[PDB]
């Protein structure tokens, strides 16, 4: 039941530790590989931390599908509403 | 509330540093240097209860000609065949040798006596040798002194034109080995300090912090060498060249590693936005127990050598442990004190490159996301060194392990240019009885014993009273012919209660075939004396072949016992700290597995690339340090894992990787390269042990710690910390606003 803004704040904190990008730079429109220059391996660390701290599990196969912050939230939004 | 111990260290940093430097200076000034103490406190090469030395000593006692167990051979070589002038030179040399009673105990003059002259002369006639029984068992300070005296007597004298005298033998080789090790220790220390200075500059990018870690290293090494010299001088324990070389190198390596650990944790705390006091306290709380356990593991592992049988390994045990304890005490007490007192002054210990660790983030992610593949690859890379086992062979001659110009090596070359190895390594056997064995019956009994010894395969000649020159010589008038008298004097006890045999093998006696032939001759002599009046007699057999047989018998026991003891004790220490059985088992088993890669790399570099096969000593001396240091690195990683595990397994591991990735890699690199720095020594075996430990620790730093143990931890999950109760992942937290 977490809103879009709340997921952004959680992701931004994970972004800061994994990469060092400031939380301000993280918006649902910025792309991981074009704007946020986050490689595939750094995305894996993102999924591991979120799966640990928040419990949202994102497998490796679907990880490549997510491209910007917005669809990651949508993926997380999809998981929580199914419950 | 600051803990009392780091607070005490910080508040009284100056008194602690002053006390440490004063104690170290007193230790280094009161007693002689480590070179002198090691020279005086050299220990015998063979155990005092070895059958070979006991047999040689018994032969000397019953014949009442010497009390020692070791002998050297003086080889005379001339361009032209030796003649009258060479014989006069030899006679004068023998008289002078017998004059020096304290050093030379007995000279077996075979060339001078016409009865056995043909056996002491080369077939070309240009060479002749005499066996001289120097005082003191081989490897002792007395043995080295006697070797030097014999060398001086044989060399520093007038010589006939074209005739040169060389002294060779096992005792001379041991003396030259210890001399070369002590001479090369200075070069080893210089090269080690240069290498660690360069690499500390590379990993710190600041001259001041490099000078600070160099000061800590100097303090630790000086304390270790001082305490070892102080205890050796007062005869607390013996010393060898290996012991001193390992002591200095390990002291430097461990001091550098502990300084690196402490400063790395302090700088990480500073990078995490902490004041100097808080950063210092965090560094202590996060590294003091780790470095204490590292020092304890290394000290105990080296102390495990004290429970072996061979004197060279057994002697190394206590000094290494005491040096390890003193350096860890210096790092634990003077380390934090120095760090505080220098961080109080400006930007002294502040990190220079304010840069994160991206690559460690990547490798942590890889090792926590795909543990199985990385673990399989690491295990395969560790076990790939096992394919070098079939081609692994070890030789026992120390000819190739010393420079080609030492007097022992040139004497060896001169002897082997004219004499076979069997001639230069005769096997001595005697039969001791309670009767006067100067009767014809006893004479053909001795002849039968000689024939029985001869019939054994691999035996060339047997010299005794009946066969003075190896060939058979009964006329009652011949018993007092002034030649049988001399033969009896040279081959029988003065009271006639014992008879001596000089067995010469056919081929190379210094091999496993020679070892089997030793038991063959013992059995043959026992059969010969059976059913004869000589039945109630004791048989003693000795020589170089027997001594090396005893050494070969010992080696397996030493290796197995030290490996097992070090393994158990390291595992116990890891259990005590980590409070987890599975984590300790993983830490120990990982480096146990990496030992295969270490051995494979060593025998690939030496046997195949360099061409000199590994000495029989290198593996027992290397396994202990490899296990200790690799377990220490794994323990540091696991302790950081336990610190960060509150966030949950599989992210605490990543944080441990990014926290103790660069610092521990730098420590592993400095340790591996300072151990590889002993390859510059003239003594090859010292370089072999150093390079073996260096390659093993390189593999441990690069693979078994960065890839093996974290993947094992991720795979085991909650079970890695058993029996401690930990959660695989924390309670899912609500998304922050
Ligand atoms: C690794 C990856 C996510 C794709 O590679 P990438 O992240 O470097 O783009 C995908 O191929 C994968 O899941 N592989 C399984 C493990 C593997 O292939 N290599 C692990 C050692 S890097």
């Amino acid at each position: 039941a977490a809103t879009q803004e709340e997921i952004i704040a959680g992701l931004a904190e994970i972004i800061e530790e994994v990469t060092g990008i400031e939380p301000s730079e993280v918006t649902p429109e910025k792309s991981f590989v074009d704007d946020l220059d986050i490689d595939s391996l750094s995305m894996v660390e993102i999924a591991v931390q979120t799966e640990d701290k928040y419990g949202v599990k994102i497998p490796d196969e679907d990880l490549a599908g997510l491209r910007t912050v917005g669809d990651v939230v949508a993926y997380i939004q999809k998981l929580e509403e199914e419950n | 509330p600051r803990p009392r111990l780091p607070w005490f260290l910080r508040t009284f940093a100056v008194p602690i540093i002053l006390a440490w430097v004063a104690v170290v200076a007193i230790l280094n000034t009161v007693v002689p240097t480590l070179d002198e103490v090691g020279e005086m406190r050299a220990v015998s090469m063979a155990p005092n209860d070895a059958p070979s030395t006991l047999a040689i000593k018994r032969v000397g006692q019953v014949f009442e000609e010497y009390d020692t167990s070791s002998s050297v051979m003086i080889v005379l070589e001339g361009e032209e065949p030796l003649g009258i002038e060479a014989h006069a030179f030899y006679d004068k040399m023998v008289a002078d040798l017998r004059a020096d009673t304290e050093h030379v105990q007995h000279v077996q003059d075979f060339w001078g006596d016409t009865l056995t002259a043909s056996g002491a002369q080369s077939v070309d006639g240009k060479a002749a040798y005499v066996q001289v029984y120097i005082a003191g068992d081989q490897g002792e300070s007395l043995a080295n002194e006697s070797v030097e005296a014999v060398r001086k007597i044989a060399t520093e004298r007038e010589t006939p034109s074209g005739v040169k005298a060389y002294v060779t033998g096992a005792a001379a080789t041991s003396a030259d080995q210890r001399a070369e090790g002590d001479a090369s220790m200075k070069l080893i220390e210089g090269v080690t300090f240069a290498v660690i200075t360069v690499m500390l500059l590379a990993v710190y990018r600041s001259v001041i912090t490099t000078l600070i870690v160099l000061a800590m290293v100097v303090l630790g090494l000086s304390g270790a060498r001082g305490i070892v010299a102080f205890l050796g001088f007062y005869n607390v324990f013996g010393l060898t060249t290996f012991a001193t070389n390992m002591v200095v190198t390990l002291a430097i390596a461990a001091a550098t590693d502990y300084a690196i650990f402490l400063i790395g944790r302090y700088q990480e705390a500073r990078r995490a936005g902490e004041d100097r006091e808080s950063a210092y306290y965090t560094m202590f709380h996060g590294t003091a127990h780790v470095v204490l356990a590292s020092g304890l593991t290394i000290a105990g592992a080296t102390l495990c050598l004290h429970f072996t049988r061979l004197p060279y390994f057994q002697t190394m045990g206590v000094p290494l442990a005491i040096g390890m304890l003193i350096v860890v005490a210096a790092a634990l007490t003077a380390g934090p004190a120095v760090i505080s007192v220098v961080s109080r002054f400006g930007k002294t210990l502040e990190p220079k490159r304010f840069s994160r660790s991206p690559g460690w983030h990547r490798v942590g992610t890889a090792t926590v996301r795909w543990p199985g593949a990385i673990l399989v690859c690491a295990v395969v890379a560790a076990l790939i060194g096992l394919l070098a086992l079939p081609g692994y062979y070890t030789t026992y001659d120390d000819r190739r392990y010393l420079p080609d110009d030492v007097p022992a090596n040139v004497g060896y070359d001169a002897a082997f240019r004219h004499f076979s190895q069997a001639k230069m390594n005769p096997d001595l056997m005697m039969v001791e009885t309670d009767r006067d064995l100067r009767n014809p019956a006893d004479f053909l009994v001795i002849d039968k014993i000689a024939k029985a010894l001869k019939n054994v395969h691999g035996i060339a000649q047997v010299q005794t009273i009946t066969r003075p020159d190896g060939d058979p010589i009964l006329p009652p008038e011949a018993f007092e012919t002034d030649d049988f008298q001399r033969g009896m004097k040279l081959f029988m006890s003065p009271d006639g209660h014992a008879v001596r045999f000089t067995i010469i093998h056919q081929g190379d006696p210094l091999t496993e075939e020679g070892t089997a032939r030793m038991d063959e001759l013992k059995v043959a002599a026992a059969d010969a004396i059976k059913g004869t009046p000589f039945e109630g007699a004791r048989i003693y057999l000795g020589g170089s072949a027997a001594t090396y047989n005893d050494m070969q018998i010992g080696a397996d026991y030493d290796l197995i016992i030290v490996a097992a003891s070090a393994l158990i004790l390291i595992f116990i220490i890891m259990m005590v700290l980590t409070r987890a059985v599975v984590a300790a088992a993983v830490i120990v088993g990982t480096v146990v597995l990496s030992l295969a890669s270490a051995f494979g790399l060593s025998v690939l570099l030496w046997q195949h690339i360099v061409g000199i096969p590994l000495h029989w000593m290198v593996l027992p001396m290397s396994v202990i340090v490899l296990l200790a240091v690799g377990a220490d690195y794994n323990l540091l990683l696991v302790s950081r894992m336990k610190e960060e595990i509150h966030a949950g397994i599989r992210t605490g591991i990543i944080r441990a990787m990014v926290g103790t990735g660069a610092v521990v890699t730098a420590a592993g690199l400095v340790f591996a390269f300072t151990m590889a720095s002993m390859a510059v020594s003239s003594l090859i075996t010292i370089g072999q042990v150093g390079t073996t430990i260096g390659l093993g620790l390189l593999f441990d730093t690069l693979v078994v710690r960065s890839l093996m143990t974290p993947s094992i931890a991720t795979l085991l999950g909650r079970w890695f910390w058993w029996p401690q109760r930990v959660r695989e992942r924390p309670v899912p937290s609500k998304w922050p606003t």
